[PDB]
RNA sequence: ACUGAACUCCUCACACCCAAUUGGACCAAUCUAUCACCCUAUAGAAGAACUAAUGUUAGUAUAAGUAACAUGAAAACAUUCU
């Protein structure tokens, strides 16, 4: 629920689209068992898809560790120092490809609740409403029941 | 209680009869209750024969060199609190007397060059060899607390130390370890302490008076 | 300049404390037997020219800190924050003692000095204020006094009720700050260095350095204010509970300048008086 | 720590402070005995519809008093002890409907009052009174604050209302307190009669005839019973009962002034119907 | 009746921790000038009263030794004397209870 | 409602309160100093001073000897009341006893009191002294007394 | 049974630096299986929670409750080990930082079950003058808080 | 005229609001087979899943520090007195 969870406002990392666009995903860390039934789809991902993926975005450095694990993981690290550890346990190659592209496409900000769907930093251009917009002035700045 | 008489009289008044039982194993001591001949500082080649007849490869001309390394290394085991090496370097009469009060506080002893050469003074003697050595050194101390605040001695400044260190050996697998350290009665007072002390008077029950 | 006065006087003061602590033989440790009526025969093994009688009191209890005011060190009255000097014997003197003569005198000297600390920083800047002394008034005599010489502009000035009330409000502002009284026994040369711009206090230092076999003179500092006393003082300003600057009088045989005396009366936090008794003690303190 | 006045005084200084402070109380009560040789406020005559000051009196106790028809009347004595006017507040500063006089009675120790009160009485120049009651009053009756009020402020024949705390009976149950012993209403109404603290509340007895005043000892002898125990302080005002709203013609209007020295009063004023002591034994012929 | 519900620790903490149930910091407490153990004003010092109690205990024991048996109240005033004290001229015609310690500083 | 009720109700009746007080008064004529709980002590203090006022009425008085016969349960104390206590206090007219508070009883935490008879052989109590006349406030007030004496 | 509070006096800090404030001492002491209830000790433990040890001792000598004497023994004992064992120079210079009371291992007595209640008492003393009590907040603090809440507010549910 | 739904439209997604009943897809933990080797896989099995039976046992609350309970007095602790 929203009152149990933390929330935040919609943001970028360093104004990520203004000047240029920067891929926010630094490192991936696959760890894949050689003999092991859970990292089968990871194995077929390293053999088929990880080299193509590693070429489609060179700003991402990818480490395939290949130790005897009992659950394989991917660990995405982001430029703002966030770490998302997700499992690729008993997943097909296609499911792992959609997960890794999902991690590539996003940023390191939390996937907690976002309060507003928008973020201007300059919301007003004609000048924000204060209670003396849309009011006429008087002669000599008088107020009601002011004599002189 | 405070002694064995209090416990045995309390066990007699209570009715605790403790039978003194006969066991074939006893305690295998490797030390001595104190010093054989109390060397009082300002002919004992008998005991050197009574050492060489057991050890048979023993040069006194090399020993205060060794006695330096048994001394200094042992003190460095206080800087890390490595008790397992101290049991090789120091006797068990000497181990509590140097490590008990130092518990729960960090010490930072260090050695710097000796003023004099260390030289052996006397030698005495199921058999316990015992060698007293005169050392005239320069050492540094800083005893801290549980809270890491200095309670004894400037850390940098070396001080000149006289040390009448008594060593002891078992006479099969034993070696020379520090047994005690004689402090002469004429010796100057030590460094004063950084804190102040109140020493209480007699706590008087109402029926008594102060005189 | 007055700011230059307080700065240069406090700097000479801290030169003398800096020279004063530097001549230690590296924490010599002298012991003082608590020769006293209660909790008897307890030695304090203390640092030589560092630890004061207040720290002996701190070894005993909070009670002996809060209630004790002087110390008979070897039968001599001593400040609570004056550092000890040698192996000695301490009593602790309170207000409610059997015969508290020296504590009444110490309280009295203190209140006169606090008054001078109010007088100097009371007037606007174009008026020369000049503190000659605090005469030793008996406590039976009604009010502690402080002789002050004022500027020739204020030759004919006599304060209103509201000006004496403003003096008291500055005094309660001085109590509320909770300032200790630092002491320094200084030889007469540096004593003349600090007060080198007042003829009256110079002559006072000269008359008092002529009284001891050395040239030794007591200085006291409240906060940024130095003065010469005749003897010991109270440990803190926070002891004075009721305090009133009650009157101003002008002495009569005044051909060179007015020796304009100020009157005041005060009681500690221990010997508080009821409001009506306090009013009668105000009235008698205006003679 | 807290203190009291006696705490730090020697054996020598305790009766000294008793004699000192007691003597200043007697001097301060003695200095106010000439209000008209002082500078009073302008004395007006009685106008129809004006109110004057009341008093504060001790309740001395009761005694019988026989009238000329041979009927008992139980009568409380009310001594006026050191009554004085303390502060006048006009109607503008009060924001009430009417001006007010604060009047207090029975001098009480200076060593036992808050310092705001002691500053008040110090500036006023009086020893502090035990109670201060407040009188609603017209502008015509306003004596200067600091003036003595006497027993002859009232005169016999006058009717009077007296208010005091009733004798407190502490926590009492229903039979003593109220004198006795729904389903669909699921609750107990406010103001239901239940056990609780009886007495120790202000109550006013209305319309009590003043039978006799004693000018020397300053006693008022009032008909019947007054709320409160003996030696209690009561607030004695002229009666508000509308059968008695116009008889302020003969009453001295600001207050009675012995300082005025005009046709001074006897020992004791009696009402016309009172059998005085010393009169011959009454016969109904 | 019996409780309809179970009271909670929030209600309970509000009940048993409000200041009507807390212990009041008292400030009668002084230091006895003679002994230095802290006493209370308006109450005798426990320590000094224990001194006086113990000495009246020894004196009453020796009263019991010099009387011997019950129902021996003398028709004479009594005087307590310590070691090395002559009975005064005022102490004549008074029974005497000799002690074995010194005269205390506070007995007079 | 107990306005003007002057007597503590004690013991297990009126008779039993008079026997409790009689035992305390007997204890205090015998020993001349008593620790007992506080309310019992001041009740009995009222009775104690009256008992000496009957002791001053003479040995030969019949009424006094009836009162002493009742109030002293040990009969040897009746020569003491008419030859030791009553001659002792033949000067002063009242104030024969002094009462102070002890610290509370260790057992059940009761308010405790001592009464003694004044001028007894027992070691003196640590009486609450007034503050010294040589203190700061007492010297200011002594000076003020000297000025108000100088008015004449 | 857990016994973590006794061990807290065995933490050894690494020695400090000259450019560093002096760390105050901390002395954890307790007593276990006091035959008293844990909620009657709460009042005595609560009473002394920021006091200097002399004020705490003084307040517990004149209290009539059973636990006061027990806590006074715990505080005198902890003042002793404060000075002897833990390098506190002044006896006077302590204050009660923590004073709580947990429940102990109770017993059950069949009469009809009735518990024989036990408790503990935990005290941490800290070297130093007792910290000054929190002043009641003034109308300046209330007014600043209120205005700061007014400055804080945003146009809500829009851009 | 405006407001006004989970109706309808709109951007993307759709297997994703009934009792008893009935059909289906998955599945925690355990043990066995064989893998696996920071806690798994494919099967085989079964004492295989608890917000509820005035359930059973144990712990600890609440009512509640409530109800209730207890020691004749002084003293030299001998003794005496009621
Ligand atoms: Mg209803
Ligand atoms: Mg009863
Ligand atoms: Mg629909
Ligand atoms: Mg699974
Ligand atoms: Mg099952
Ligand atoms: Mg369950
Ligand atoms: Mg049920
Ligand atoms: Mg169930
Ligand atoms: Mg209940
Ligand atoms: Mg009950
Ligand atoms: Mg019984
Ligand atoms: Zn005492």
């Amino acid at each position: 629920t929203a009152r149990g969870t933390p929330s935040r406002f919609l943001a970028s990392v360093l104004h990520n689209g203004l000047g240029r666009y920067v891929q926010q995903l630094q490192r991936l860390s696959f760890s894949v068992s050689r003999d092991g039934a859970s990292s089968r789809g990871a194995r077929e991902f390293v053999e088929r898809e990880v080299i193509d993926f590693a070429r489609r975005n060179p700003g991402v450095v990818i480490y395939v560790n290949s130790r005897p694990c009992c659950v394989p993981r991917v660990v995405a690290e982001y430029l703002n120092g966030a770490v998302r550890e997700e499992s690729i346990h008993c997943k097909s190659v296609e499911e792992i490809s959609t997960l890794v592209q999902k991690l590539a496409d996003q940023s390191g900000l939390d996937v907690i609740r976002i309060r507003k769907p928008f973020h201007t930093d300059n919301p007003s251009i004609q000048g924000q409403w204060h209670p003396f917009t849309n009011k006429p002035t008087t002669f000599r700045g008088l107020r009601p029941r002011e004599v002189q | 209680f405070k002694t064995e008489k209090e416990f045995m009289q309390h066990a007699r008044k209570a009715g605790l009869v403790i039978p003194p039982e006969k066991s074939d194993r006893s305690i295998h001591l490797a030390c001595t209750a104190g010093i054989f001949d109390a060397y009082v500082p300002p002919a004992s080649q008998v005991s050197i024969r009574r050492i060489k007849d057991y050890d048979a490869n023993f040069k006194i001309k090399d020993f205060p060199e060794k006695a330096k390394d048994i001394f200094i290394e042992a003190h460095l085991c206080l800087n890390n609190s490595d008790h397992d090496r101290l049991h090789t370097l120091v006797t068990e009469h000497c181990f509590p007397d140097m490590t008990w009060d130092i518990k729960y506080k960090t010490v930072r002893w260090s050695f710097v060059e000796s003023l004099e050469p260390s030289h052996v003074v006397q030698v005495r003697c199921n058999v316990y060899g015992q060698i007293t050595v005169r050392m005239h050194t320069r050492q540094t101390l800083a005893i801290y607390d549980r809270f890491g605040r200095l309670m004894y001695g400037q850390e940098d400044v070396p001080k000149d130390v006289l040390e009448y260190v008594v060593f002891e050996k078992q006479l099969p697998y034993g070696s020379w370890r520090m047994h005690t350290k004689i402090v002469p009665p004429w010796a100057p007072p030590k460094q004063p302490i950084l804190k102040t002390v109140m020493i209480p008077g007699p706590q008087l029950k109402p029926e008594e008076e102060y005189e | 300049s007055p700011t230059e006065l307080t700065e240069m006087r406090n700097d000479l003061f801290n030169k003398e404390k800096a020279r004063q602590l530097s001549l230690t033989p590296r924490t010599e440790k002298i012991e003082v037997k608590h020769v006293g009526k209660t909790d008897p025969g307890t030695v304090f093994v203390m640092n030589k020219n560092i630890s004061t009688p207040y720290s002996c009191a701190m070894h005993l209890s909070e009670w002996y800190c809060r209630k004790s005011i002087l110390a008979l060190v070897d039968g001599q009255p001593w400040d609570m924050y004056k550092p000890l000097t040698k192996s000695c014997e301490i009593k602790f003197l309170t207000f409610k003692d059997c015969d508290p003569g020296e504590v009444n005198k110490a309280y009295w000297r203190s209140c006169a000095m606090m008054m001078g600390c109010v007088i100097e920083r009371a007037f606007k800047d174009e008026y020369m204020v000049n503190l000659v002394r605090a005469p030793e008034v008996p406590v039976i005599s009604g009010a502690f006094c402080y002789d002050v010489v004022l500027d020739s502009k204020l030759d004919e000035w006599m304060p209103t009720k509201e000006n004496l009330r403003s003096f008291t409000k500055d005094a309660h502002a001085l109590i509320y700050k909770d300032l200790p009284f630092e002491t320094l026994e200084v030889e007469a040369k540096v004593a003349l260095e600090i007060f080198q711009h007042s003829k009256y206090k110079v002559d006072f230092i000269e008359e008092k350095a002529s009284q001891n076999p050395e040239r030794i003179v007591k200085l006291h500092r409240i906060g940024d204010f130095i003065d010469v006393s005749e003897g010991p003082l109270i440990p803190r300003t926070s002891i004075c509970f009721q305090y009133e600057v009650s009157a101003v009088h002008n002495l009569q045989p005044t051909q060179p300048s007015l020796i304009r005396r100020f009157q005041g009366v005060s009681l500690p936090v221990h010997l508080r008086a009821h409001f009506t008794i306090w009013d009668k003690l105000l009235e008698r303190s205006r003679k | 720590s807290g203190t009291w006045w006696d705490e730090h005084l020697s054996e020598e200084n305790v009766p000294f402070i008793k004699q000192l402070v007691s003597d200043e109380d007697k001097a301060q009560l003695a200095s106010k005995l000439c209000p008209l040789k002082d500078e009073p406020w302008p004395i007006h005559p009685w106008e129809p519809g004006s109110f004057r000051v009341g008093l504060i009196a001790l309740k001395l106790g009761m005694m019988p008093l026989w009238t000329k028809d041979g009927q008992k009347h139980v009568v409380t004595l009310l001594q006026v002890q050191d009554c004085h006017v303390l502060k006048y507040t006009s109607k503008e500063n009060c924001n009430g409907k009417m001006a007010t006089l604060s009047v207090g009675g029975k001098t009480v120790s200076r060593f036992r009052k808050a310092t705001s009160i002691l500053e008040f009485y110090r500036e006023l120049g009086l020893p502090p009174k035990q109670t201060v009651k407040i009188f609603n009053i017209t502008d015509n009756a306003a004596i200067k604050p600091g003036t003595p009020l006497y027993a002859a402020h009232f005169r016999p024949g006058q009717y009077v209302d007296v208010t005091a705390k009733t004798i407190g009976k502490g926590f009492q149950g229903v039979m003593k307190r109220w004198g006795f012993k729904t389903g669909d209403i699921g609750r107990v109404w406010p103001g239901t009669k239940m056990p609780g603290k009886m007495g120790n509340i202000y109550r006013t007895e209305y319309g009590l005839k003043v039978w006799r005043i004693n000018t020397k000892h300053n006693i008022i002898y009032v008909n019947g019973s007054v709320p409160g125990h003996k030696n209690c302080l009561v607030k004695v005002k002229d009666s508000k009962l509308p059968a008695y709203k116009d008889l302020g013609k003969n009453l001295p209007f600001p207050t009675y002034f012995p300082d005025g020295d005009e046709e001074e009063l006897p020992e004791d004023l009696y009402d016309e119907n009172v059998c005085q002591p010393g009169a011959p034994s009454i016969t109904f012929a | 009746a019996a409780p309809k519900n179970r009271r909670t620790i929030e209600v309970n903490r509000c009940r048993r921790r409000n200041p009507q149930k807390l212990i009041k910091v008292k400030n009668n407490i002084d230091v006895c000038p003679e002994c230095g153990h802290l006493k209370q004003k308006h109450v005798l010092c426990a320590y000094c009263y224990e001194k006086v109690c113990k000495e009246t205990a020894e004196i009453r024991r020796q009263i019991g030794k010099q009387e011997g048996g019950p129902f021996k109240a003398p028709t004479i005033e009594t005087v307590v004397l310590y070691t090395g004290e002559t009975p005064s001229e005022q102490d004549q015609g008074k029974r005497i209870i000799e002690r074995d310690r010194k005269r205390p500083s506070w007995f007079t | 409602i107990s306005h003007g009720r002057v007597f503590r109700r004690m013991g297990l009746g009126p008779e039993s309160r008079i026997h409790l007080l009689r035992n305390l008064l007997t204890g205090l004529v015998r020993h001349e100093r008593i620790e007992a709980p506080w309310a019992r002590v001041d009740e009995m203090r009222g009775y104690a001073e009256k008992l000496i006022d009957y002791g001053k009425l003479g040995d030969t008085n019949e009424r006094a000897m009836r009162m002493a016969d009742f109030w002293l349960t040990e009969k040897d104390l009746i020569p003491k009341l008419f030859q030791v206590l009553a001659p002792r206090y033949k000067d002063q007219t009242g104030g024969y006893t002094r009462m102070l508070q002890i610290p509370n009883r260790s057992l059940d935490r009761a308010k405790m009191a001592v009464i003694e008879y004044k001028g007894n052989c027992l070691p003196p109590l640590p009486l609450p002294r007034r503050d010294s006349h040589l203190t700061l406030l007492n010297q200011l007030l002594q000076g003020l007394r000297q000025d108000l004496r100088q008015s004449q | 049974i857990s016994r973590k509070w006794e061990k807290k006096n065995k933490i050894v800090y690494p020695p400090q630096l000259p450019g560093e404030p002096r760390r105050p001492a901390e002395i954890y002491h307790c007593r276990r299986q006091i035959k008293y209830s844990k909620d009657k000790m709460w009042y005595l433990a609560k009473l002394i929670r920021g006091m200097s040890i002399d004020q705490a001792l003084a307040q517990l000598e004149f209290n009539d409750k059973k636990g006061a004497k027990i806590i006074k023994e715990v505080l005198l004992e902890a003042q002793d080990m404060a000075v002897r064992d833990h390098n506190v120079e002044f006896r006077s210079n302590l204050y009660i930082a923590e004073s709580t009371s947990g429940r102990g291992q109770c017993l059950k007595r069949i009469r009809g079950i009735m518990e024989k209640v036990y408790c503990h008492y935990f005290v941490k003393l800290v070297e130093g003058p007792p910290p000054p009590p929190e002043p009641p907040k003034t109308a300046v603090a209330h007014a600043k808080e209120y205005i700061q809440q007014l400055r804080s507010r945003t146009i809500v549910h829009t851009l």
